[PDB]
């Protein structure tokens, strides 16, 4: 627009919260559908349902990551990596069931002279394949949820050998996408991919996706967010830079059934 | 208002160009593919395109029967040590690979599903013993319905379960099955668990597999051989073929790259390399 | 109740067609029509919030 | 009777 | 002497329909329609001689 | 028997109810063939004594 | 009705909750006010409120507490006693503002051969009396705050001499209601009386109250729920006679204002 | 002829 408009500048804001960017590559909305609450013919449980609004439906910054030249990538589950963020953790705990679709936001700024290309993934039931090969489907509820910290992936398989008490975690490597397909093939996800010299950040709108209208958020993840260096960090003539990467989610349209009281989850 | 069978789009002729129209020139960290045809970068003459998508669609891409196991089993001597072999076989794409492949690019489906059945059997003693011709019985029991625990014994009756009596020789036995569900859709992959893990709870208590929705997600089929002990021992086996009619698939994914490793995404050590060598600057 | 629907012919030797007959209450016993219909790709490559033009710079 | 596609 | 009803259809790929002609003299060759009615359960769950009123007090 | 449904004893929402029970109609219960008896039958050599 | 209503026998129905009760002395709603949102012509925080709607506008069942021979009386504020309830007190926490309207139903069954009765009243801003002499307006904010357990009143007032550690807490004077005014004169609040052989429950419906549209919910209690026996427990010549008090009490139209990090109050 | 339910 000749009064300035541009795909690169951005305001997003929901509840109390905005984020802004002077540097983005437009924003994406996963397979073009906004999200939107449960609608009176495909629901489901017939009690009033719970839905927040700006309670929850708002902008929760997780811990910040370090992206390095070793660095092979991170990944997180939603709403797990929510289920400690303020009012839409509590909802999410409180109630047998709940729905939500998020706004995810990637940031990453680094400069002029550094490089490095991020493939920033949104991943419907991103099932990752499990550290053993003695044992298949093993790995546990708590290793499966981080919460915010999230997981990394690896260049390298290794197979759990102590088999009397198993790590049962998952080995997700990374050209395998951490579940057996090829990476080369992962943007056919929505997907952004922050490259230092265009972008700073990705932006995904992530409908709630799912083959029920509603479910358990506590027993079950509806999206996978994989982030792995495309191109790898570089700087100058630097040997070990490092750059930031920051994940900012916002829960939208959340709604919520079977109201009891609160689940304690084991997980540790 | 587009099918399937529809020719694909015409080329149309288009000529030099000098201008601040960019088409070659892209920014692929949008998310976006860029939509280009030949005529955006080349000079095109006009073809009447005739070409059509119609056995790639989605229906197309699945209209055919695949094997999804093999069920073992026989008819011996009364006289024998060993108990008369019925099978029974808990239903699913997953023992067999290229159905579960094809059905993987996609997270989510919906068909209705056609079973047709295979049966072979053969003599096993070297023996000079005949059998008359055998009929098979093949119930699918639901989970929840008594699984029958000898070849012979009351659950065999099938008051309300469904069963095949299938006459060796006969053309194969077949039956379609509604889309059965308890969600929406058929999940490929469920990211998730059966049960959350509390904390007032034991670990054992609370645990359960990754990825695994109902332990008895569709239930089995057994299959028996009706006809009573006989001298000579015969072995047969039930093929069975799976064909997802009328079918609807959402979410694609990048299709299975290395060696299936069980029913969920697993891998085994020492299959993780499947692309071989070629050079850079080699053709 | 008999459909009669249209051939889309390929070799030759007006429109030929063909004839359909259901036998069973239960659509899921029905054979696979084959009257597809097409989309357009654009969910998957062109999901982007911004209108994409081709001939105008993506990113402006 | 009859339908026409 | 062709009977053409629709069908329910459950998983898609208009209405669609099926045949049925009798083959037989006797209604008791006849396959089964499944074309059926639902009742009411009030003669088993509520046999009373005076009307209920859910929202009143059952004794009055 | 009391006929309640849900909204005479907490808050609802509205819902557009699709599921019907048509497989449990009297006539779709019984749509079985179930089995009832095996008889015996044989064919002997002439020469036997049964 | 002709068609069997009555007066004595009420239903209430709030989120998945319900009440029944076969013996009422019909309900009260305290200055003919019914609890509503705030209008926008009376509006004062300009954010978006938080309005939980039936993840917190529903009955929660206080510990219940034994009426003896004894008893001299009960009292809780409100929002206080809720202040641990489920989603209602999460709401309270996480928010600066708050303001909630309640349905208060205190339940006591006994027999027709028991006898007693209990003043129920729902006073609004009840500043209890300390129990000091050496210092005016010292109780405590943990003895304020009693929670869902409460407090009781005493038929003497006793002085706190420990000038060195101070309890710093009410001592609440049964016929001086607590507060210096004589009991006989509190039927001019709200109110109702469970008389054993009369009724077993008294309702209130409270509305928000207060000089200010919202408020801090946590530095201020809008209303006290005062339960005091007019005429003592007895039953037919026993001794030591007991019968159970349960209160059960509702949020309704609550909204919130000033999203921020939960609140950790001191309260012990 | 045919008859249509
Ligand atoms: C007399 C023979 C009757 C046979 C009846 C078979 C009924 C059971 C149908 C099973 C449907 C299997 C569909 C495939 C698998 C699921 O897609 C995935 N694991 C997700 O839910
Ligand atoms: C519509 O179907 C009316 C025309 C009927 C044409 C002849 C039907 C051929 C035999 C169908 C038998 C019924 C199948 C159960
Ligand atoms: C009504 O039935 C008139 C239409 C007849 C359609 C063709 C009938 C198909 C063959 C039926 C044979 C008779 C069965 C004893």
């Amino acid at each position: 627009e000749a009064c300035g408009y541009s795909d690169r500048v951005l305001q997003l804001t929901l509840g109390n919260s905005t984020i802004t960017t002077q540097e983005a590559a437009n924003s994406v909305v996963a397979y073009g559908r906004w999200p939107e609450y449960l609608r009176d013919s495909e629901a489901n449980p017939v009690d009033q349902p719970t839905e927040p609004d700006v309670a929850a439906c708002r902008f929760y910054t997780l811990d910040t990551v370090s992206w390095t030249k070793e660095s092979r990538g991170w990944w997180w589950k939603l709403p797990d990596a929510l289920r400690d963020m303020g009012l839409f953790g509590q909802n999410m705990y409180y109630h047998y069931l709940g729905r939500s679709g998020y706004t995810v936001h990637v940031q990453c700024n680094a400069s002029k002279f550094h490089q490095g290309a991020l493939g920033v993934f949104a991943v419907p039931e991103m099932c990752l394949a499990g550290d053993s090969n003695t044992t298949t489907m093993y790995t546990s509820y708590q290793n499966a949820n981080p919460g915010e910290k999230g997981g990394t992936f690896t260049g390298t398989f290794t197979p759990d050998n102590n088999q009397t008490s198993p790590a049962r975690r998952f080995c997700p490597v990374d050209y395998l996408l951490g579940n057996g397909t090829l990476l080369g093939n992962a943007f056919v996800f929505p997907h952004q991919i922050i490259n230092l010299r265009t972008n700073n950040c990705a932006t995904l709108v992530l409908p709630y996706v799912n083959s029920l209208s509603i479910d358990s958020m506590v027993k079950h993840n509806n999206w996978g967010i994989a982030i792995l260096p495309l191109a790898p960090l570089n700087f100058a003539s630097e040997s070990s830079p490092e750059i930031p990467i920051t994940l900012t989610i916002a829960p939208m349209c959340c709604e919520f059934n079977g109201l009891r009281n609160i689940t304690l989850p084991r997980l540790q | 208002a587009a099918t399937s069978r529809d020719a694909l789009p015409n080329t149309e002729a288009s000529g030099p160009t000098h201008s601040k129209e960019i088409p070659a020139l892209t920014a692929v960290e949008t998310g976006a593919t860029n939509p280009l045809v030949p005529s955006d970068t080349v000079q095109t003459r006009h073809v009447v395109q005739h070409r059509s998508r119609s056995e790639s669609s989605i229906e197309s891409f699945f209209a055919r029967g695949a094997c999804v196991t093999i069920m073992t089993v026989d008819n011996p001597a009364s006289t024998t040590n060993k108990d008369k072999l019925f099978a029974v076989w808990k239903i699913t794409y997953k023992d067999t690979v290229q159905l579960r492949r094809k059905l993987e690019f996609f997270t989510y489906s919906r068909f209705d599903m056609e079973l047709t059945f295979v049966v072979t059997a053969n003599f096993t003693e070297t023996n000079n013993g005949h059998a008359l011709n055998q009929v098979y019985q093949i119930m699918y029991v639901p989970p929840g319905a008594p699984v029958p625990e000898k070849w012979d014994d009351y659950t065999w009756q099938t008051s309300s379960n469904p069963s095949i009596f299938y006459t060796y020789g006969t053309a194969p036995a077949r039956i379609s099955v509604p889309y059965v569900g308890i969600s929406n859709a058929y999940s490929h992959f469920y990211d998730g668990f059966s049960k959350v893990p509390l904390k007032d709870q034991s670990a054992a208590l609370g645990d359960s597999l990754y990825g695994a929705a109902s332990l008895n997600d569709f239930g089995i089929l057994a299959v028996r051989v009706v006809n009573d002990h006989n001298p000579t021992k015969v072995t047969s086996k039930i093929r069975v073929y799976l064909k997802p009619k009328h079918i609807r698939v959402w979410c694609p994914r990048p299709p299975r790259a290395v060696a299936y490793y069980g029913p969920g995404v697993d891998y085994k050590d020492g299959t993780l390399t499947p692309l071989s060598t070629k050079d850079l600057t080699t053709y | 109740g008999a459909q009669v629907s249209s051939q889309k012919v390929g070799a030759h030797e007006s429109t030929i067609n063909y004839t359909t007959i259901n036998y069973y209450r239960d659509s899921a016993s029905n054979a696979a029509s084959k009257q597809d219909f097409s989309q357009d790709p654009s969910k998957f490559t062109e999901p982007i919030k911004d209108v994409l033009i081709k001939t105008a710079p993506m990113l402006n | 009777g009859s339908s026409s596609t």
